[PDB]
């Protein structure tokens, strides 16, 4: 892939990066409950096989 | 010899002077400074135009009358076509600058009357609907 960064092809001042890439792990894109299905069950007097 | 009420003001090619001060109001006691690399938020070499920007505009005089209600103005909007200041303002995206605000109104010994000068940040004002 193409590598160069602005440094590369501008004038750039200093700029201190204090960020991270916390919420981008692969922990923390995959840390969710997520609903993967809906199943229905009943209570009553089933007099047919259906039921 | 030196007081309260005589003070000169030098930026760039211009100077303001008054024999009838009263101190000098520093914001918030904070003096306006550039920018540090550990604040910085765009990458780019920033353009400072130092001297050319740096300097007192006088803008339009308005008319204390005993019926006056007030007047407003708003920064950097007021100086927006000052000089190189404005030209510099346009030119790029992003701006940031500190002011010194010299408010000018002279009388007599018989005159009356008392004007309050704010600086007000984020001064939102209501709509005429
Ligand atoms: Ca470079
Ligand atoms: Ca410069
Ligand atoms: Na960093």
């Amino acid at each position: 892939s193409g590598q160069a960064v602005p440094s590369d092809v501008i004038e750039t001042r200093h700029v201190v990066n204090y960020k991270t890439r916390s919420e981008s792990t692969l922990e923390s894109f995959f840390g969710r409950s997520a609903c993967v299905t809906i199943l229905e069950v009943e209570n009553f007097n089933a007099t047919t096989d259906a039921d | 010899g030196y007081s309260d009420r005589v003070r000169q003001i030098t930026l760039g090619n211009s100077t303001i002077t008054t024999q009838e001060a009263a101190n000098a109001v520093v914001a918030y006691g904070e003096w306006p400074s550039y920018l540090d690399d550990k604040e910085a938020n765009p990458i780019d070499a920033p353009t400072e135009p130092d001297v050319s920007s740096n300097r007192f505009y006088t803008l339009d005089s308005v008319q204390w009358k005993s019926t006056s209600r007030g007047w407003w103005w708003k920064l950097p909007d007021a100086l927006k076509d000052m000089g190189m200041f404005g030209q510099n303002m346009y030119y790029h995206y992003l701006g940031r600058s500190g002011y010194t605000v010299h408010v000018q109104c002279n009388a007599s010994k018989f005159h009356q009357g008392a004007l309050g000068v704010f600086a007000i940040p984020e001064y939102v004002m209501a709509c005429n609907t």
